[PDB]
């Protein structure tokens, strides 16, 4: 079992805005390592939409930022201008995006 | 008190296809009845050259006259003239070009390199880089298509060119493109065309695919048993 | 007496970089002291040319005017008038050509096909074969090249652009190559340049090596006891 | 006053098997009730040449003479001769034409080849070219079956015959065919039968389907 932890169901409506904390155990490769938030879409993977070395997707440039509190422990995403395109199945993760150490997020929009 | 006159770049005859050549002032104040001209090699006519610049604060001014001119015949070296005449300066100069004839004319050998795997690996961006080696003189021009119609230049970053130290006075350069990784693992033939004035039809353009750095076999050999 | 404007063809420019346009006269009278020339629409001179024709093998008397302008001139918008002067005409006669703007615009689509595997059998020759296809209007060129130093034009067919079947107005080509086949197992990448008025760099080209394909094959092996 | 003779060539006949020789005459001024025939090397008659045709509105002549033969009248070296008469030039001519014998006969090598990787990627339209190498000498028949059932011939383009850069007095010729691409993921048939004088039985007939150049990938060497 991956113990990253965040929260399992996030409900919010289109227009406003989300912020997702995900726990790691605070190591120090954990602290420093990558972490991620990509969208697991169908037919396969993780598609990194904003990692926390830097990167911001093209899709969420402009509404996202992935900030990394390593004492406390968590990183958090924030997530502005929400729309049903942001309704599916998300993972919080840290490394490399295909080796689990991950939490599995259900982004669910209403209108 | 001086001018400083530009001769046409190949990073820009090829770019924008009219081969012109400007004339710039520099220490002139900002007064009325400019001097400036273009001449060929007998002295005939010119573009009417207009888009004057404006009044600098520190009272300097530059009259910048853009003149066009056939294909060929700056590059068989005739010669310009740009002729000034100012209000402190009544007395002329003429800062004259031409087109440097001499230095070797080698051309460049282009090979474009795929990502590298241990960067498809985060699932972030690939970092494609064209290696336009061994070539003579600068002024190479480095530009990507992707299927046919050019990308954005704010995507690729050429690098000006750097001489080459193993082998003699032969520069180099090189320009990277950032794509998005899944943009790559679709497909996306992604090619580099490269503009120089040595190659046969003067441009050279390589490519590559997702699949072209792909091992020729795979050759496991697996040996389960109970010893 | 019947004279021709010849437009210079896009394959003539970019084969000799040096845009030549000639008019030609034909079937004049079997005399002397001809005066020929080229004029822009402002009616603007050119140079004389040189090389002028010889009498006809049917017992009569022709022309040839080579006028090398620059490629702005020709296709900004300037038509061209020439002039011939014989013994015969009561008058000179001034012949009118402009470059015909108004066509559709549209580029090839180079596919490079390799040869099949029925042909590397005979243990003979290989035809690789340049899929020029879907572009308009006609006049595009096909040369070959092997390492960036063209093969000579004995080696290559190039055809004639006859219009593409399901398209509309439309065309192809082809262009074979018949390379000998301890050539083509050795390497030599065979690139195949096009060259056409409706590409950005007015030129495109294409290569194929032996190993253009040939994928991955596994090859597991196991000995599980 | 010019006289032609149009003759069929193995494109024609093999299309028809209904061998037809055109007589055309060109270059007069438009009279009516031409006077026109088609003889053979010992003088007798043949089909009438109905069909005439409309004249020329820019004032050039028209009259076509066809008469029906069948093959070896053709092939064995009888000279057909159109005979021409009229009230320009009221003087028998004769236009002469047959097979002109004394040229070789090499066979054509066929090869299909299958759409090339960078065409299906798009996933727009295949074409697919069927390549008539080798041969000697010129009129060969491409035409193209999907299963046994022929293809419209708005379809297929086939080439003229261009003689070859490094065969001395060969020839070949291409002809391309654009399935939709969406037929070729299914990938059913595609044979390509080109008709030559040289073959066997004439008729040479190659196919190529989705899966036939495709080499083995997974070679399992399981070892007990
Ligand atoms: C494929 O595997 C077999 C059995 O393991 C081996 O003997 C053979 O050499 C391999 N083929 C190659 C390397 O081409
Ligand atoms: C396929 O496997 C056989 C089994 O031993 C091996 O001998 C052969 O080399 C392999 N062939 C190829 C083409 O890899």
């Amino acid at each position: 079992k991956s113990p990253i932890f965040g929260p399992e169901e996030v409900n919010s409506v289109e227009g406003n805005s989300v912020s997702i904390t995900c726990y790691y155990p605070p190591t120090s490769v954990n602290r420093h390592t990558r972490k991620y938030w990509c969208r697991q879409g169908a037919r396969g993977g993780c598609i990194t939409l904003i990692s926390s070395e830097g990167y911001v997707s093209s899709k969420y440039a402009g509404r996202a930022n992935l900030t990394n509190f390593p004492e406390n422990g968590t990183f958090v995403v924030n997530i502005a201008q929400l729309s049903q395109d942001d309704s599916g199945r998300y993972k919080c993760g840290l490394g490399i995006n295909s080796r689990g150490l991950s939490f599995d997020v259900s982004l669910e929009v209403s209108q | 008190i001086r001018v400083f006159a530009i001769p046409p770049s190949f990073a820009s005859i090829f770019l924008t296809k009219s081969t012109k050549l400007t004339c710039l002032v520099t220490d002139l104040t900002t007064y009325d009845s400019v001097t400036i001209s273009w001449t060929r090699q007998n002295g005939e006519a010119v573009k009417t050259h207009t888009n004057i610049s404006e009044s600098h604060p520190n009272a300097t001014f530059s009259a910048v006259g853009e003149a066009s001119i056939c294909e060929d015949d700056w590059n068989s070296g005739e010669r310009f003239t740009c002729t000034v005449t100012h209000t402190d300066l009544p007395s002329p100069l003429k800062q004259t070009i031409s087109r440097p004839k001499g230095v070797a004319l080698h051309r460049p050998d282009v090979y474009l390199l795929p990502p590298a795997r241990e960067q498809l690996n985060l699932r972030e961006s690939a970092t494609i880089t064209c290696l336009v080696t061994g070539f003579s003189p600068a002024d190479v021009f480095v530009q990507w298509m992707q299927r046919g119609q050019p990308l954005s230049p704010e995507k690729y970053v050429t690098s000006a060119p750097m001489p080459e130290p193993q082998a003699p006075g032969r520069y180099f350069a090189h320009s990277i493109l950032t794509v998005s990784e899944e943009e790559w693992n679709t497909g996306e033939t992604y090619t580099c065309v490269v503009a120089h004035e040595a190659l046969p039809n003067r441009v050279t353009e390589r490519t590559v695919d997702k699949s072209t750095g792909k091992p020729t076999l795979y050759n496991v050999s697996l040996v389960m048993s109970d010893t």
